[PDB]
């Protein structure tokens, strides 16, 4: 299967319309991962989730509980 | 504005030094592991400018978007904010900061020096750019840590007002000559940017440097070094392999030590960059994810919030 | 602090499991060690090429070569072992540079986040941060960001001031909401619901230059000792 990325010509990985969070960095916007009979997918970069947060002129969220979170770096 | 990222360039050897001389070729493998440390240099540039600008934009994993009907007490973004009506999902700022930058890359290019697309094309990169927008004003400093906590926009202003020893009724009496002065001081950023161009002289100047190096590599192969002439094929047709063998070795020593020194230049210059980077992306972290009290970080006087914008291998905050 | 205590520990807990699950949680130390030994590892293979010389060992041309008539290719092999040991300092003094800037990074982080606590944002790990605990790691340091993260919001009708006689009062911190139908004053990191009286709140002139007030009740803490009167 071949493929035409602004990077190159990418074969042997199919060109799913998707988009998923980047798990191979091919380039320009393109990345690629092993997913499905499994395969080899190249699709658009997912940025993240689509969400709008719920603005108003007289709205506001206050948090009731939270998460004592121990990050390492 | 602060320089992001760089050219991902990419040299080869066995392409650069001697494209079609195998001859130079086994030469060139008599030398060693000097060029497969060369791609492993610049390979190792590369990873670093994509992992520049995935950590200077991505600070966010959810995309957020400004409610459609865009009203926030008078504060008027759509300087800033991307356009729904040109093709290209971009703010006129960032348009106009686009426009101010400036094939001469596929020149180098055609001589064994690919220059890689980085990772995040620049239409990902300003999805980041509104998604710290939509971000900064529907939720302000808390969608940096944690949830996106919605606020009336005057309402998180008013709180920035608080932030920095001024009470927010101060806000609110004067709310509508806060809007009037940010919106003014966001148009004279618009003409300040088009009516001075070297405004983005910070990133020009990566962008010059990039080409400059890139051009000195290119016209180092016009020179024969000391050696009867410059090009190859030249040397193999009118010496024999036993004869041709110093001068086609004068060639490679000094054509890979010129190699050596631009990817000498690249790692100053991708050093550079890094520190250029991190501190684009600890501003954007500050900066625009919260309101930050250190003096003179986020431009002069007390920080009241941030605007990043996605620029041509860099990022310009709004202070 | 019960339900703090409980949530910390199993954070540290989690911790310990994902840098057990992920080996690789600590590529960034790794890689260090790996580029120095590929430095090393290059500069030693250097020394098995001839740069243009008949031979590598340094001994087989002198035992088969004249030391006049070896003498350039003795030349050859110093300006090309030389000059691979050029680049190898380079390399090092390129990524000491990093390192320095990483070990500045590290000693600052060390004095603000676990020395202190800092406000700077994302500084000291994703979140509001409340301390951080160092660890020696092999060749590097292992912060580990205590961060405060809001988790159950909720949606609440908000107002810039509460006008009660004709004056707007401002709340002294945190935000005035409401449950639909009563007003209250609350933290603006957590939903600690309070009654509006006059020690939560300020006062700032008349309530018709604010946009947004919403008029309502603020409670005098006072008033009821004047009805023991
Ligand atoms: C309140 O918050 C919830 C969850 O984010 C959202 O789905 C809902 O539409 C919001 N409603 C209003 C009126 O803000
Ligand atoms: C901002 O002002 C421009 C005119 O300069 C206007 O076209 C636009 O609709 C305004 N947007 C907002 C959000 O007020
Ligand atoms: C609002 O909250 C109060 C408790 O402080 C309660 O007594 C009242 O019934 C609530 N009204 C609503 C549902 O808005
Ligand atoms: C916000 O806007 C609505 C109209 O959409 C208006 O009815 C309401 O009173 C306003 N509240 C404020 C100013 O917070
Ligand atoms: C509050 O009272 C005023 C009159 O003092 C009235 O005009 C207004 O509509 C009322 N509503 C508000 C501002 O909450």
């Amino acid at each position: 299967n071949v493929f035409q990325t602004r990077a190159g010509c990418l074969i042997g990985a199919e060109h799913v319309n998707n988009s998923y969070e980047c798990d191979i960095p091919i380039g320009a916007g393109i990345c690629a991962s092993y997913q499905t009979s499994q395969s080899i997918i190249a699709y658009t970069m997912s940025l993240g989730a689509e969400n709008s947060v719920a603005y108003s002129n007289n709205s506001i969220a206050i948090p009731t509980n939270f998460t004592i979170s121990v990050t390492t770096e | 504005i602060l320089p992001v990222s760089m050219t991902k360039t990419s040299v080869d050897c066995t392409m650069y030094i001697c494209g079609d001389s195998t001859e130079c070729s086994n030469l060139l493998l008599q030398y060693g592991s000097f060029c497969t440390q060369l791609n492993r240099a610049l390979t190792g540039i590369a990873v670093e400018q994509d992992k520049n600008t995935q950590e200077v934009f991505a600070q966010v994993k959810q995309i957020y978007k400004t409610p459609p009907i865009k009203d926030f007490g008078g504060f008027n973004f759509s300087q800033i904010l991307p356009d729904p009506s040109k093709p290209s999902k971009r703010s006129p700022i960032e348009d106009l900061l686009f426009n101010k930058v400036t094939d001469l890359i596929c020149a180098q290019k055609f001589n064994g020096l690919t220059v890689l697309p980085p990772l995040l094309t620049d239409e990902m990169i300003a999805q980041y750019t509104s998604a710290l927008l939509a971000g900064t004003i529907t939720s302000g400093w808390t969608f940096g840590a944690g949830p996106a906590l919605q606020i009336p926009f005057p309402m998180q202003m008013a709180y920035r007002f608080n932030g920095i020893g001024v009470t927010q009724n101060v806000l609110y009496e004067n709310q509508k000559l806060i809007a009037n002065q940010f919106n003014s001081a966001i148009g004279k950023i618009q003409d300040s940017l088009s009516s001075t161009p070297s405004a983005l002289g910070k990133l020009q100047d990566v962008v010059n440097q990039n080409a400059q190096a890139l051009n000195t590599l290119v016209k180092q192969l016009s020179s024969n070094f000391g050696a009867i002439s410059s090009v190859l094929n030249d040397i193999l047709s009118r010496l024999d392999p036993p004869e041709a063998e110093v001068q086609i070795d004068r060639l490679i020593t000094g054509r890979l030590q010129s190699l050596q020194t631009y990817v000498t230049q690249q790692l100053i210059r991708a050093a550079e960059i890094r520190a250029s980077a991190n501190l684009a992306a600890t501003k954007m972290s500050e900066c625009v994810l919260g309101q930050s009290k250190r003096v003179d970080f986020c431009g002069k006087g007390y920080h009241l919030m941030s605007f990043p914008q996605s620029a041509p291998h860099g990022v310009v905050f709004l202070h | 602090q019960k339900l703090i205590a409980n949530q910390f520990n199993s954070a540290i807990g989690k911790i310990q499991d994902s840098l057990s699950s992920t080996p690789s949680a600590l590529g960034k130390l790794q890689d260090v060690v790996n580029q120095n030994a590929q430095a090393l590892n290059t500069l030693v293979k250097q020394l098995s090429s001839n740069f243009g010389a008949i031979s590598s060992v340094l001994n087989d041309i002198l035992s088969r070569l004249d030391p006049p008539e070896a003498e350039v290719q003795i030349d050859r092999l110093i300006t090309g072992r030389l000059q691979s040991l050029q680049t190898y300092v380079t390399q090092q003094l390129i990524r000491a540079a990093e390192i320095r800037a990483s070990a500045n990074l590290a000693a600052t982080k060390m004095s603000e986040c676990v020395l202190g606590q800092s406000k700077r944002v994302d500084f000291c790990g994703k979140g509001y941060h409340l301390m951080s605990f160092p660890q020696s790691a092999p060749h590097g340091v292992v912060f580990l960001h205590v961060t405060y993260v809001p988790a159950q919001e909720k949606n609440f009708t908000t107002a810039p001031a509460i006008c009660h006689d004709g004056k707007a009062h401002f709340p002294r911190e945190g935000v005035f909401v409401s449950n639909g139908t009563h007003w209250f004053v609350t933290q603006r990191n957590f939903y600690e619901p309070q009654i509006i009286t006059t020690d939560n709140t300020f006062v700032s002139g008349n309530c018709d230059v604010v946009i947004g007030i919403v008029n309502n009740t603020v409670y005098d803490p006072l008033q009821p000792e004047l009805d023991s009167f």
